């Protein structure tokens, strides 16, 4: 269960360090060349 | 109130901007697609899960 609780966490933490929500990087930022933030974000959820 | 979350960061419920009515969230439908064989060589029909 802490591992789950852990993991749940992960979510919340940010990686890529300018986002908060996938929703708002696509809104805040632009489309054609933000989207290199979200595979740094993508990267560390993934090894996560 | 606005609207609630869960122990997660996702979007518990909500509350109808006209009319006030508790609502709550849940996620559409996802999971895993299981597939049930007697083997190809005995027969060639399966069945899911
Ligand atoms: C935002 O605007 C919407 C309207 O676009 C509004 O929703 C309305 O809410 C009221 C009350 O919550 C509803 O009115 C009821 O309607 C039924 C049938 O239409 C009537 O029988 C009801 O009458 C009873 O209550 C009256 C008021 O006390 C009494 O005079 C009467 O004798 C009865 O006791 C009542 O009028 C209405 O159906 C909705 N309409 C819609 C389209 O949803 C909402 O309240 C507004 N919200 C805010 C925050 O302003
Ligand atoms: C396939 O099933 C038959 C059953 O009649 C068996 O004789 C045959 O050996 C099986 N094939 C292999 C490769 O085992």
């Amino acid at each position: 269960a802490q591992a789950l609780n852990t993991l749940v966490k992960q979510l919340s933490s940010n990686f890529g360090a300018i986002s908060s929500v996938l929703n708002d990087i696509l809104s805040r930022l632009d489309p054609p060349e933000a989207e290199v933030q979200i595979d740094r974000l993508i990267t560390g959820r993934l090894q996560s | 109130q606005q609207f609630g979350r869960d122990v997660s960061d996702f979007t518990d419920s909500v509350r109808d901007p006209k009319t006030s009515e508790i609502l709550d969230i849940s996620p559409c439908a996802f999971g895993g697609v299981s597939v049930i064989t007697p083997g190809t060589n005995a027969s060639s029909e399966v069945a899911v899960l």
